[PDB]
């Protein structure tokens, strides 16, 4: 049954029989500015549109008679849902956007802070084929949040479809390969699918090159080798990779391992840390960190680039990073 | 409240002329007239310096106001406002030099001649709106034939001296303080439930949804307060500003527990101190008045668990039963 | 006059195209163009007997034609403001953007929507510089030489980065390299990144690139090569 109490209004008490998808969990990142028209998750909507708050719970809309606070569903776990006589008077173009993830790469630390959106697809009407398609289609419908979609069948009544943002965590080593980068998920997933990154034709930000040559305490989001490209093409890709990451604050386009000849590398960052060693200053008197000979960040167009400074902060689901 | 006064920050002159349909959106004509004024250089002051001439802007989006007086004759208000921080002190040393640059042959005398001539017309989709030869100047509620300047304050600064006696006192502007916002030449205290921390602001930041301000004119984030903390009846509060579950009376050491709201639950008042953890379980039960109870045969749980050394404990047994629906206690 | 070295299509603006075509046909009206290639807001006629104002496309604004030079013509920023406001009155449209003009009449480098919610950088012709739209006023709008350099990295144009002033404008003297063998512009952006040590001296440069010669010229404010200065 569903129980609803709009703030200082009537109290609803819906009964449920054979639900298909429980959909909104108290702990889900919800889009802060999301149109109520687009099937906004919390059913309540149009508070005082004409002094009436419509409720679109279940499949049935209450008229709206309301002058919110509590809203919960309850489930009979040991239900006869899948095994019930019908006489009791009851009642593929998107799978190509994703690529399976080798579950081994996942590290399982239950304590990680990772926003998500949970769903329960009940097994009495969902086959594993359909559940994998419902979950993937829903991830592709949330283009601002979902990068990963995992499906689990470790429960007797329902499949679990939880959508994640990017879960990859890297170390701060300036290297061309993602070997110190791991996926950290709270639980072992039966199947983990990653949306394939699609590069738009044009760049969306006019990035500013930092005057500083040395960054301390950076936070890296991804490491991509670019040595199989022209320098112009690699820079163009590095710009559009930071465009696709809502948590990216800037990128590095640089040669790493310069003592062995250098490797062209793109590093997307969600924190620039402490920026030092400007070429404009420290001419006669330098005190801060300078002179890293295993890295080449000076020659055009190498450098550290910043996404343009805006007073609007990153999406709330982005990881918290501090010096 | 008490702040440092500042000097007058702006100078202002106003003229009126008439443009020669109704019940329509005239605010388009406010932009069109400003564009025509800008095109002919009546929104800049040009100062004949030695080398490069500095340009002082004397208009904004509020400079032109139009009202409909009669058919085919619109009424136009033009207001030139000079900010003194833009007037070059090397070219206009005294404030008198600034007044005459704003109300003389380079701005207002040059505009009166243009209107009196008859050569001001506005081009709007092949239609022509020529202006009448009559021009009037505000002189403090008496439209005269000569421009008079009027002193004022900047955007974030409240007036403290009346307009009329600006000739008497030079310090007429104070910055709106930390508890305040600016509207309409006055500094108005943040209303209750709102706070502002930085002076010279245009709005009041609301408190977090769980908190409010006890009085008006709050001037810090910490001044936003919860219902528990504002509480004056002595109820103690935990961190995060939530009511402490366990309470003790002011008069007597008698101890009681309160709900999520500050309502003091009866029937939990006991002489023995109650630890907060003891009130949490009792907060999850409700005591039924006799009118809701019927005395007749039913069936009792047969739990034979280690018998205590106790209502507080007895409730706790039900609180973890998962089958107990309710219980009764004897005397 | 501008005439670039290697390009097949000259970067001529519409006024400069209409001016050249008219001078060729010995018409009595030849459009007058600004140094950057825009129409001058005042367009004279044969001998200047009659003069009128025009919009950004050279179309005569009605009612402006006059014997003698018009006293004042609205700039292109101001003329765009009129056409937007009339449009809403003529054809109901809830405007979301009204251009902001400097007191000289040109477009303000930063342009904000009426909600003051989104802002972007425009060039000297009111056209949005791509990638500059954001929440709030952009801290620093890029200049023309910096924009040209960034678009070069995105595959637009030749591979020779123009030299920019500290303010971000074009330097008046522009220098590039020409491969004398195939008579093509030398790929400077990639050669400099891969061989920075070949650029220490001209001895080291011509050791690595023996067939490459220098080509310098005078550039206009848009970085275009002035004719017959190479
Ligand atoms: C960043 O790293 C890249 C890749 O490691 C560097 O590009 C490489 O540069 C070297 C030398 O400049 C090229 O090696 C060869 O040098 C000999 C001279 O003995 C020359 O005869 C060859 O034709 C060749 O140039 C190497 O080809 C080149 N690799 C690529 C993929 O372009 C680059 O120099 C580094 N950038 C900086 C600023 O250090
Ligand atoms: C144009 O300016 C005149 C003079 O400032 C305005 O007339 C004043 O209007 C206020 C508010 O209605 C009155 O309190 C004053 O008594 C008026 N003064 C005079 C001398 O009439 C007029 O309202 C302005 N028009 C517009 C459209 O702003
Ligand atoms: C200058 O242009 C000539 C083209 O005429 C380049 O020489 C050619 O180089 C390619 C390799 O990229 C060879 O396949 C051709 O056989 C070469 N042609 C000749 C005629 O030798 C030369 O490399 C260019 N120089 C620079 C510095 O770019
Ligand atoms: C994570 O936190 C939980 C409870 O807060 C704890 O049981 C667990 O040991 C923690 N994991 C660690 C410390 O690795």
């Amino acid at each position: 049954f569903i129980l609803v109490q709009v703030q200082g209004g009537p109290l609803l008490c819906g009964l449920l029989s054979s639900p298909d998808v429980l959909l909104c969990h108290v702990r889900d990142w919800r889009d802060p500015a999301e149109a109520q028209a687009n099937a906004s998750c919390p059913g309540v909507t149009y508070d005082q549109d004409s002094r009436q708050v419509t409720l679109r719970l279940g499949g049935q809309e209450i008229r709206g008679l309301t002058p919110t606070s509590f809203q919960q569903v309850y489930l009979w776990k040991d239900s006869d849902m899948g095994s019930r006589s019908e006489s009791m008077g009851c009642r593929d173009l998107t799978t190509g956007l994703f690529s399976p993830v080798d579950l081994i790469q996942v590290i399982v630390d239950g304590n990680v802070s990772l926003p998500s959106q949970q769903h329960w697809l009940f097994k009495h009407l969902f086959s594993l084929q359909q559940a994998n398609l419902w979950c993937l289609s829903r991830c592709a419908g949330e283009p601002s949040f979902c990068q990963l979609a995992e499906v689990t069948d470790s429960e007797p009544l329902y499949f679990t479809c939880t959508l994640y943002p990017e879960a990859q965590v890297c170390d701060d080593i300036l290297e061309s390969s993602p070997k110190g980068c791991r996926l950290i998920l709270p639980r072992r997933p039966s199947a983990l699918y990653r949306k394939k990154v699609v590069l738009q034709d044009r760049v969306k930000n006019f990035y500013n090159r930092l005057p500083f040559q040395k960054l301390t305490g950076i936070s890296i989001r991804n490491k991509v080798p670019m040595s199989d490209k022209s320098i112009s093409s690699g820079f163009f890709e590095c710009e559009r990779l930071c465009d696709m990451d809502p948590c990216c604050t800037g990128f590095g386009f640089l040669n790493v391992s310069q003592l062995k000849g250098g490797e062209v590398t793109c590093l997307t960052l969600n924190s620039l840390g402490l920026q030092t060693c400007s070429e404009e200053y420290g001419g006669v008197w330098r005190i801060l960190d300078c002179g890293s000979p295993d890295t080449e960040v000076r020659t055009y167009p190498f450098g550290w680039y910043q996404k343009p400074v805006s007073p609007s902060d990153a999406p709330s689901f982005c990881p918290s990073v501090a010096l | 409240a008490c702040q440092r006064p500042q000097f007058w920050q702006t100078l202002q002159t106003q003229a009126q002329f008439q443009l020669l349909d109704y019940s329509g959106l005239l605010l388009a004509f406010q932009v069109f007239l400003l564009d025509e004024l800008t095109a002919r250089g009546f929104c800049q002051i040009q100062v004949k310096t030695a080398g490069t001439p500095v340009s002082i802007p004397v208009c904004d989006d509020s400079s032109v106001k139009v009202e409909c007086l009669s058919r085919e004759r619109l009424g136009v208000n033009i207001t030139w406002k000079l900010q003194l921080v833009d007037a070059p002190p090397a070219s206009l040393p005294d404030l008198q030099d600034v007044e005459e640059a704003l109300a003389g042959k380079y701005l207002a005398g040059r505009f009166a001649d243009l209107i009196q001539s008859g050569t001001f017309q506005l081009h709007l989709d092949s239609k022509t709106f020529s202006a009448d030869t009559s021009i009037r100047f505000l002189q403090g509620d008496r439209f005269g034939i000569s421009p008079r300047t009027q002193f004022g304050c900047l955007e974030g600064f409240g007036r403290v001296v009346a307009a009329s006696d600006a000739s008497q006192d030079a310090l007429g502007c104070v910055k709106c303080p930390e508890g305040s916002y600016f509207q309409d030449e006055q500094c108005i205290p943040c209303p209750a439930g709102f706070y502002q921390e930085q002076a010279g602001s245009l709005a009041c930041v609301p408190c977090p949804e769980g908190r409010t301000t006890v009085y008006a004119g709050a001037f810090s984030q910490t001044h936003c307060v919860t219902d528990c903390q504002k509480n004056e009846v002595g109820l103690q509060c935990d961190q995060d500003g939530q009511y402490r579950a366990s309470q003790r009376d002011r008069t007597s050491g008698k101890a009681f527990c309160v709900d999520g709201e500050g309502r003091r639950l009866p029937w939990t008042e006991a002489e023995a101190p109650l630890v907060d953890a003891q009130c949490l379980v009792m907060r999850k039960f409700e005591k039924l008045p006799e009118s809701k109870v019927i005395f007749s045969a039913d069936v009792a749980v047969m739990v034979r668990s280690e018998v205590p050394g106790s209502l507080m404990q007895c409730l706790a047994d039900c609180a973890l039963d998962e089958a107990c629906g309710f219980l009764t206690v004897s005397t | 006059n501008i005439f670039e070295x290697q390009v097949d299509a000259q970067p001529l603006r519409p006024c400069e195209l209409q001016r050249e075509r008219a001078f060729l046909k010995r018409e009595d009206y030849v459009p007058q163009c600004a140094e950057d290639g825009s129409f001058q807001t005042v367009q004279c006629g044969k001998d200047g007997a009659s003069c009128w104002c025009v919009d950004a496309d050279g179309r005569e604004v009605p009612g402006s034609r006059q014997p003698g030079r018009p006293a004042a013509c609205l700039s292109f920023c101001q003329l765009q403001k009129q056409q937007i406001l009339l449009s809403s009155y003529i054809n109901s449209t809830a405007t979301s953007y009204l251009p902001q003009c400097q007191d000289s009449g040109d477009y303000s480098p930063v342009q904000c929507d009426l909600r003051r919610r989104q802002c972007w950088c425009v060039d000297a012709e009111g056209m949005e510089v791509y990638g500059t739209r954001q929440q709030g006023r952009p801290a620093r709008c890029p200049r023309s030489c910096e924009i040209r350099n960034r678009r070069l990295l995105h595959g637009v144009g030749d591979r020779s980065p123009p030299q920019c002033s500290p303010d971000g404008a074009f330097r008046p003297v522009q220098c590039k390299f020409v491969n004398t063998t195939d008579m093509m512009i030398f790929d400077l952006v990639h050669s400099y990144s891969r061989f920075p040590d070949a650029f220490v001296t001209f001895s080291s440069f011509r050791s690595r690139f023996p067939e490459v010669s220098g080509y310098c010229y005078c550039a206009d404010s848009q970085g275009r090569e002035l004719a017959e200065t190479g």
